[PDB]
């Protein structure tokens, strides 16, 4: 923002936003997969209990 | 025309070698050719090797026997060429300035220019 | 003031740097953090020149004093150990004269003096120090480092470093290390002083070099030279360095190249340990795991690739004696006024014979090089061939278009292609034919583009027309052959093929000469077969292609075989040998021995797989040897295959495993 | 799958540009290695009883 | 085809337990069972 | 790379890199889901054994 | 909002128990984030929260 005006900076801010959104989506997908695995493990633990 | 920077040019000398060079329009870009043809009346003229834009092929003798020509520089982009043994006699004017042709190629009949132009009147023939 | 330095000039020595040369990459503070950075660093266990400056008191001995000009490159490392300080500074510059500003660093008994001037450095710079007449202490006499400056640009002062004036003790405890670089225009200087208890070589300890100062001089530096202090020759013995001598001393020097290091930061923010990722596979896996201790197992550290060795370009037969090329040479052809026109994807005429090892200027190309033809071709172009006097094609050659020489044969104003005019007795099939034919010099009416004149126009001009093929200026349009008095003519009779540009419909039509590089089999190379391009290992193929088929493709729609355009032989395409590089090693505490596994690669290709360029003593040992083993998962090096068949300890693959045994 | 090779290959400009995307390639390679190890883990658990 | 996946980075890691070893494990299980 | 000077080809290279990276990410997600299903199947097979 | 020799950010300055070297300017955490800055005027170590 400091080194670029809004009209020209908008591209850079949009690139940053899309990259960060992609990273967060990947992290959330990995977390959901791990949560499913841990749910299966907890179901097995409950069965053993 | 404004004279272009050079690191040695003019009439050739017997024995040894001369690294004839001339400043190119581009900066830090080596994807350009060069021509050293000198125009002057009479038959006192000899063919000079030409370098293509690609630069993979060197001189009219091909890269099989030629040597790589440096065409990149930091302070000022320049092209370096090695001169083969030739007769000292010369009568054509030398003017290292902006080239009149930029579509460099592998042609032989092609020359730097048809007519003459402003330049030093040095001559050792007549 | 010496024309050339005079001394014994004995060969230099060498020594191992060990872990010395570590410096703080940046002013950031980190506590118990293993930070990895990429910066100019001194490689671990590298060789550093051991310059020798000693004098032996006896009948015979080794006495020398070295201070030559050395390259600067991306960085410089320096060290020195003397009983009394002898090296009083350094010199940095490009020409080492008054023709360019050069940084000068010197030291004395009062303050450290740094200045930037166009010093005229002497061939053998040094500081003249002599014993005082009465005080009995060392005193400076002459500053023989330069003769004139003629310009001033900067001056700085700093407190002196550790002092050792008079030689004492039998140890070189006064160890000083310095690092110099000129990246981004900053002359960053990193140094540290620590004591040692050795008489020769370098200490085995570790000590990071904290930064001292940063000078933004910004002057380009390419050469540097060390300087010291010399005593009067007639007062003390020793080697006569241009007529001067000095006491015992010893200093080293090294160089830095880009790479990455794993820096360990202490709780107080001081660097304690450092691992050079490019030292050995153990260091590489340590960097990959970002830890100084690696647990037993197999870790995928990096990927190896067999880069292509050379570029290969192939095309249809030369062609030698092809019927299509026979037309241009000596059959069914005439001059420009009646040239022959052809176009077919059958072969290439005999002009390409010289395009293998004798590529003379016969392949006259304007604006582009003949090589570009192989990569790509022009738009629709006819095949116009004729016979003229050598370089007379300038009128029809590309470049001379736009109503300048188009009257005889008009070509598009943007005609930038290639024209072929070749003739030879050995590197050819047929000799150039006769050029006795009619020609047109000028006409009044216009002409169709990319077409020759057919109108029988006659101009009643002139009074004394020329006589014969050669003569003075010619005015009559129609004459037996023609020549331009204003341009060179009368060259050797050559047949010329011109690519008449059309720039309409069908692109990638008949082209100019195409290279035919020697075929390479069983060796990875870059190949380009008739526009199709790729990289792989060409090999003889058993596939039986149909006559009209040029190349094959697998189910994945990827090239896997190409018919040789000249010999009509099918050659398989195999991708370059690539795979993972897994380092096999037990717990770092147990041992530092490692074994490198290269996935899906023949053991013979391991050394050529981008190896042999790193530290040979540490890397090459694991990249080859007599312990190389081949397994289904890949090639295993650094481990000995046994038939004991113990229980698996480290998973390798295909039922194989590695374990540590004593 | 080699992320750097698959996205770019032998080219160097693409490899340099891809560094701007952080460590997505490292994450994908780690996930693939984890799946590969898990395959052998399941094979051993099912068969090596 | 799996064997045709070799270009542009694709690689297949052989399983740690070979088919013969799996057959041996199955045979041992059957022998213990019977 | 060859048909355009690098400053102009940078955008095309970035677009190609983004597309290939997204393809790799979706492939890895599908592989992770398939591997979770196969892990469940292998756990069932081990229980059967 | 603080700006130390061009280092701009936002946090709650407070007393710092860390010890900085004479040449070191600021500090970073494990995740490559500023966590302590030395005051240029008084050389005082200040944490960032
Ligand atoms: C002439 C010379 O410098 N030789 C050394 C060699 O003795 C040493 O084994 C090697 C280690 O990298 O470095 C080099
Ligand atoms: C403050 C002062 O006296 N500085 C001088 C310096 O100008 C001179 O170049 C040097 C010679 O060794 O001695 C010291
Ligand atoms: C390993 C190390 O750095 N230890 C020092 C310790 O000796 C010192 O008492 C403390 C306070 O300054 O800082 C820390
Ligand atoms: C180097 C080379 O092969 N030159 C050939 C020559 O051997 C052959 O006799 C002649 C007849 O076509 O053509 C040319
Ligand atoms: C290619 O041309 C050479 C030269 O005449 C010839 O010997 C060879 O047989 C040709 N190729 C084929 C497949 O005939
Ligand atoms: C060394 O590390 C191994 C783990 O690989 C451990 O079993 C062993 O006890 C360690 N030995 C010592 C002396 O620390
Ligand atoms: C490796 O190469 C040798 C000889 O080139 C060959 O005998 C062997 O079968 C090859 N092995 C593999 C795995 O490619
Ligand atoms: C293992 O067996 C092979 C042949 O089966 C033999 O060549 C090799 O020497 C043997 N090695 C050991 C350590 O028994
Ligand atoms: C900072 O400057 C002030 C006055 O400008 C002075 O009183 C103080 O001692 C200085 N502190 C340091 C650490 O230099």
């Amino acid at each position: 923002l400091s080194r670029l005006d809004p009209p020209e900076a908008e591209v850079q801010i949009d690139r940053l936003i899309t990259g960060r959104l992609q990273s967060l989506q990947t992290y959330v997908t990995q977390q959901l997969i791990r949560a499913a695995e841990i749910r299966a493990s907890a179901n097995l633990a409950a069965t053993k209990m | 025309q404004v004279q272009l920077v050079e690191s040695g040019g003019g009439l050739v000398q017997a024995g040894g070698s001369l690294r004839l060079s001339c400043a190119v329009s581009g900066r830090t870009i080596s994807t350009f050719g060069m021509g050293w043809f000198r125009q002057a009346p009479g038959k006192e003229r000899e063919f000079v090797a030409t370098i293509t834009r690609d630069e993979d092929m060197l001189l009219y003798a091909d890269s099989v026997k030629g040597r790589f020509t440096i065409s990149r520089d930091t302070a000022k982009n320049m092209v370096f060429l090695q001169m083969n043994s030739l007769k000292i006699e010369d009568t054509a004017l030398y003017y290292c300035a902006v080239r009149r042709d930029s579509s460099w190629g592998y042609s032989r009949q092609s020359t730097e220019y048809d007519y003459w132009g402003q330049g030093t009147q040095v001559t050792v023939s007549s | 003031c010496v024309n050339l330095t005079t001394r014994t000039q004995l060969p230099p020595a060498y020594t191992n740097s060990f872990t010395r040369g570590v410096y703080y990459p940046d002013k950031v503070f980190r506590s118990s953090v293993l930070h990895s950075t990429q910066d100019l660093f001194l490689p671990f266990f590298s060789n550093v020149t051991w310059f020798h400056a000693i004098h032996v008191s006896g009948t015979n001995g080794t006495k020398r004093f070295d201070n030559p000009v050395l390259p600067f490159n991306d960085g410089v490392y320096f060290a020195s150990t003397e009983k009394s300080n002898i090296i009083r500074g350094w010199i940095f510059g490009t020409t080492l004269d008054s023709k360019t500003q050069s940084l000068l660093i010197v030291n004395n008994a009062t303050n450290v003096v740094i200045k930037v001037c166009e010093f005229q450095f002497c061939n053998d710079p040094f500081l003249g120090v002599y014993y005082h007449k009465n005080n009995k202490s060392w005193m400076e006499s002459e500053f023989r480092v330069y003769s004139s400056a003629n310009n001033c640009t900067f001056e700085y002062v700093s407190q002196p470093f550790l002092m050792d004036l008079e030689g004492k003790q039998g140890n070189f405890k006064n160890l000083r290390e310095f690092v110099f670089k000129n990246i981004d225009g900053y002359f960053k200087i990193y140094s540290k002083h620590t004591p040692i208890n050795l008489v020769r070589d370098l200490p085995q300890g570790f000590s990071a070099l904290e930064p001292l100062v940063d000078l933004p001089i910004g002057i380009n530096i390419t050469r540097f030279q060390t300087l010291l202090a010399l005593h009067r020759s007639y007062l003390t013995p020793g080697d006569s360095s241009s007529g001067w001598t000095a006491g015992a001393a010893a200093y080293y020097v090294g160089y830095l190249q880009p790479r990455t290091f794993l820096l360990k930061y202490n709780e107080n923010g001081t660097i304690t340990d450092a691992v050079d990722c490019a030292l050995d596979p153990l260091s590489e896996t340590k960097c990959t795991l970002k830890s100084f201790t690696v647990e037993k197992g197999i870790y995928q550290t990096s990927n190896f690739r067999v880069q292509p060795t050379e570029s290969i370009v192939r095309f249809p037969n030369i062609t030698n004696l092809c019927p299509f090329g026979e037309v241009f040479n000596a059959t069914r052809f005439a001059s420009v006024y009646a040239w022959n026109r052809k176009r077919i994807s059958n072969c290439v005429a005999d002009y390409s014979v010289l395009y293998n090892s004798a590529s003379f200027s016969t392949f006259k190309c304007y604006g582009v090089s003949p090589t570009k033809l192989n990569d790509l071709c022009f738009t629709n172009v006819y095949a116009d061939s004729f016979v003229i006097r050598g370089d007379e094609v300038r009128q029809i050659a590309p470049g001379q278009t736009g109503k300048i020489a188009d009257y005889n044969y008009k070509l598009p104003d943007d005609f930038t292609g290639c024209v072929i005019a070749w003739n030879s007795n050995n590197l050819d099939s047929k000799v150039g034919g006769n050029y006795n034919y009619l020609y047109r010099l000028f006409r009044k009416s216009n002409l169709k583009p990319f077409e020759r004149d057919i109108s029988t126009e006659i101009y009643q001009a002139g009074s004394t027309p020329c006589n014969g093929v050669e003569g003075f200026n010619c005015y009559f349009p129609l004459q037996s052959y023609g020549f331009q008095p204003t341009n060179g003519v009368g060259y050797q009779p050559y047949r010329v093929v011109v690519l008449s540009f059309e720039l309409l419909h069908a692109p990638a039509t008949v082209c100019g000469p195409k290279k035919s590089t020697n075929l390479v089999k069983n060796k990875c190379v870059n190949f380009n077969f008739n526009g199709l391009t790729g990289t792989g290992v060409l090999t003889e193929s058993n596939k039986k292609f149909l006559p009209f088929q040029q190349f094959g493709r697998d189910i994945a729609d990827t090239t896997d075989a190409v018919r040789d355009p000249q010999t009509l032989e099918i050659l398989d395409i195999t991708p370059c040998s690539f795979g993972g590089v897994s380092v096999i090693t037990p717990g770092t505490n147990t041992s530092n021995q490692v074994a490198v596994l290269y996935q899906d690669v023949n053991c013979t290709e391991v050394p050529v797989a981008i190896h042999a360029d790193q530290l040979t003593p540490t890397w090459r040992v694991y990249s080859t040897g007599s312990n190389v083993f081949q397994t289904r998962a890949g090639c295993l090096i650094g481990a000995e295959h046994v038939n004991n068949s113990y229980e698996c300890d480290i998973p390798i693959g295909a039922g194989i495993c590695a374990s540590y045994q004593t | 799958v080699d992320c750097t090779m698959y996205i770019c290959g032998d080219s160097t400009e693409c490899s340099n540009l891809l560094l701007q995307y952080g460590s997505f390639c490292t994450q994908l390679n780690r996930a693939l290695t984890g799946i590969a190890v898990e395959q052998d883990k399941n094979t051993q658990e099912v068969f090596a009883q | 085809l799996i064997c045709a996946q070799k270009f542009n980075g694709l690689t297949v890691l052989p399983p740690l337990l070979t088919d013969e070893m799996i057959a041996q494990y199955t045979s041992a299980l059957l022998a213990g069972t019977i």
